[PDB]
């Protein structure tokens, strides 16, 4: 199911415009070469049974952008008001696939082990049933 | 496959509505003349209760224990909280159950093929409405009557066709003898045993799996009787051993 | 995407009080002088009780189950508390519902595009001032009568289709000219519609009952626009005048 | 600037209690003869209540939903905790008014040029002492009459000075025309606006900060009204476009 | 998005004020050299804080550090935020157009744990906005 | 104002006796040659706000003694029942700026990362008014 | 302070037992060799704990560790704290007037993580004493 999830969201941002490295689940090795770098991943997927007769989970979905190691966080923002923000306002294909969608963050992280990449990240939670 | 017998787990008990016209205790299991209430976020079924009465009397010798009876029953009172959805059928035969205010049938179907019926009316219909939560249409159905409850549609079998099975041979030391117990009353029975032995000064016995294990520590001939409700049935099987 | 038959997570649901005269329970999904309140914190909204009348007779065959009614509804209490500006009208239309121990309907839109209107009174006016955390008005109304849940109006056919034409005819003094006005998308629709003079000052318009009267209080031209329900569906007409 | 249209963090609310002789509702804003409650550490206005009163009938058709009319209302109970400095003046004066169990007048000014103004006397006076934690002298005083709240003293305007600056011209594929909406009685309105287009199948429009967007996607004369209020002032703005 | 302008709102309204200071949008991890006496300009946070039913409204939290050379007693770093950001932070038009309400919350003292190379000294406001 | 604050109490010690190193701020790396190191500062100053009408803050203010590597603890005790305690039972100049000062711990620290200094820190718990 | 006076109490009373141990003052960061069975008395904690509306009246926690080298098997150090320092803590007249009351906490076992070189088995007692 889960790649049915993330097949929505790569395909719709892929499609949107492709100048970037999409990345499926999180990426560990990041060269110098990939860069602009729209990696997009589930956290927490647990099996919450809120509702009775059914089987509904929920999932923190991950959107994060990488670039480089010391450019200015308004570049980071700058490249997700236009690539990301527009497009994720609305997915159909993803919003047949869940039954809710709410914003929960969105978090400036550094290279902390080395200081190759700097990456935002934009993070929903969702429930779909599987 | 679900059994009656034991526990479940509580997850997938779905509750129908009545829409027909006939007696629904009469057979809960079919759902054909029953609306399906979907997507139950939550439910809690109403407790039976009776209030006390007293029987105590002046010229009864007693005044320190209290004495009482059961008074009158009452069918307590059924919540449960769905999602809302205005628009589908279900939520407006249960918007028109209300404001008609009349009882109708309900059902409970638990992951076991056990059904609680239920009749009654309802008294409050609610809605919990915050951001970034799915809107909740509650209801609470005031029960009257007196439900047929899932113990009521339970059978129960002592159709005598119980027998024991023995080796009866020189058990050594250091083995341990197996004897199984047969319970079909045709297939289906609803009863327990006992097999203890006859001496418990030379060999032991033990019970697991429904069968009976025997370890000869001495010898002898060893009687290990086996016994089942009351004294239904009981079997005795004949077991010799030897030094060895 | 707004679909009353699946479940939603309510955020975005706006609430808004009549400040108008007609009957609100006919058409409230338009937004014609509905007045809309500004930041709402949080809504509980009323829950729909009922009271149990007593059904027993010392005739009927045995009592050892209780038999009870429903009576007295009495759909109340709905509160909410929203952000505290006493600049802004809608606002302090609240505190003069306060004022005056007036009822009044008031609606509350969800997000599924289902509305929801009920009609009460306003029983509390509370305010929860604290250092970091913004001032706010909690206010607590009783409801009377049956409201109008949203599962009453359950048709919906979301019009999609008018026209106007004008006279577009010189007015003499004294005579007002007529307007051509058109609603009918395949005939069923669920709004209403508004109209207005630009000027005001050398024509005005009268708009009633799907009739336009266009009265030329001067001469010139009067381009008059029409505006239907929400605000959705607008349109421009234009009428000539001469004095002679 | 505060602006009591816009929601207000809540630290900078301080206490007046009046001292002179006069009538505090009529000039509330001054504080000539009023004393400052010094070291306000917590406030918590009571809250304005009316119980409710039958309007139900024998004869009238009715008997499943309650109907009730506001009954007589109350103002509550204002409870406020400061640090205990039992010799600076301001509170001596507040212990006198207690032990002599009068009525007198005092204010709330919130940091908006807002005061609610109220008159009670004090029904408790009260202290917690803990160690390592400042000495509170804590109050309550009831309220009786009626306060002249904020939003009495609040003023509305709709002085009909409002226009609308067209642009008129040939609107460009990939491009968007501002249009702007002047809205002042000389200086302070208070009221909205709602500008939508005539066709809704060439052009597209768009509001934001109180002005109107248009993107001629197609060609051809497109109109925007523009209207307020429930008709009050309307604008129609004829644009044209070419296929370019 | 708002974060963008609130960030630029607040950077352009410091550098107004007295330069002499690099500036920093967001916090850096490396600092090289004569990049020193520097201000820094971060959110952190900003979640999804309902708190109300019509819109977003999310909140976050605001910082400016003050960053300074080697082993400097923090009256160094005292003088400087009561100088240079403090005067500044008091009032700004365009911030508070920007956004709903603001409150001040910590003010805290930082060093470097890995090399031993900079003080800070940390200004951190919450801001609650829609986003 | 902290400088006001740390000012006062930094005066008032060593105006007691000028026999120890006094530091401003907690020092990151000592040297080998400074100790009897008497260092006074602040953490954690935050807005409580808790006094409408006002803003008032609350901070723990430290005053720490670094004494070299092994010497017994009743050392490290003896230096502040002498230099510290005597004049921090009544500092009159920072009793102006503050409105309450109470007592918080005495702890005992060692140079866990390479074992240079050994101190232990008296920590109150003031507010005031910026 | 106070604090000396209930360290050099207890450490004074256990020396007046037998001896044949090193007697660190506070618990030390290195131990030689010879210097092994060792006994280190410190205090953690050292609050403000109110509990009082008159006067001070800190809490504390009272350590008495006893280190042993290797790799002693426990019952080596539940033969040395039953031996030498349960018969002493079981009264102290000097300790009992110092403070106001003192109840057993706990008893631990512990080991070095960095290096493996010595074994101890912690004593801790919480005092309750008027600063």
């Amino acid at each position: 199911k889960h790649t049915e999830l993330r097949a929505a969201v790569l395909d719709a941002l892929e499609k949107h415009d492709t100048g970037a490295t999409f990345f499926d689940g999180r990426p560990a090795v990041f060269d110098e070469a990939d860069f602009p770098a729209v990696a997009v991943y589930l956290t927490g997927a647990e099996y919450t049974g809120e509702e009775l007769d059914s089987d509904t989970w929920q999932a923190e979905l991950h959107i994060e952008v990488f670039l480089p190691a010391q450019v200015p966080d308004s570049e980071l923002d700058a490249w997700m008001e236009s690539r990301i923000y527009p497009v994720m306002s609305d997915i159909p294909a993803l919003s047949d696939l869940i039954t809710s969608m709410v914003a929960s963050g969105y978090d400036y992280r550094r290279d902390d082990d080395a200081g190759l990449w700097s990456s935002a990240d934009l993070t929903y939670v969702i429930t779909y049933e599987m | 496959v679900p059994n009656p017998t034991m526990p479940v787990k509580g997850a997938g008990t779905t509750l129908w509505v009545y829409k027909g016209s006939g007696d629904p205790y009469a057979n809960p299991l079919s759902d054909v003349d029953w609306s399906r209430l979907a997507k139950v976020k939550d439910l809690t079924p109403g407790e039976l209760t009776a209030e006390s009465y007293d029987d105590s009397y002046l010229d009864d010798e007693d005044a320190d224990w209290t004495a009482t009876g059961q008074g009158q029953k009452s069918a307590g009172d059924t919540s449960f909280t769905l999602a809302w959805m205005p628009g589908e059928q279900g939520q407006q035969a249960l918007l028109a159950w209300f404001n008609e205010g009349d009882t109708r049938a309900y059902k409970i179907r638990f992951p076991n093929g056990t059904v609680d019926v239920f009749r009654g009316w309802v008294s409050s219909i609610g809605k919990a409405v915050t951001a970034k939560e799915v809107i909740t249409r509650t209801v609470k159905v005031t029960n009257v009557g007196r439900p047929s409850m899932a113990e009521d549609r339970s059978t129960v079998t002592a159709a005598t066709g119980m027998t024991v099975t023995p080796a009866s041979t020189s058990v050594v030391k250091g083995q341990s003898t197996t004897l199984t117990v047969a319970f079909q009353p045709e297939g289906v029975t609803d009863k327990s045993f006992r097999a203890v032995s006859a001496d418990k000064t030379k060999a032991t016995v033990s019970v697991s799996g429904m069968t009976i294990t025997v370890n000869g520590v001495a010898a002898g001939k060893v009687n290990i009787p086996v016994v089942s409700g009351n004294g239904e049935f009981a079997a005795v099987a004949e077991i010799t051993v030897t030094a060895s």
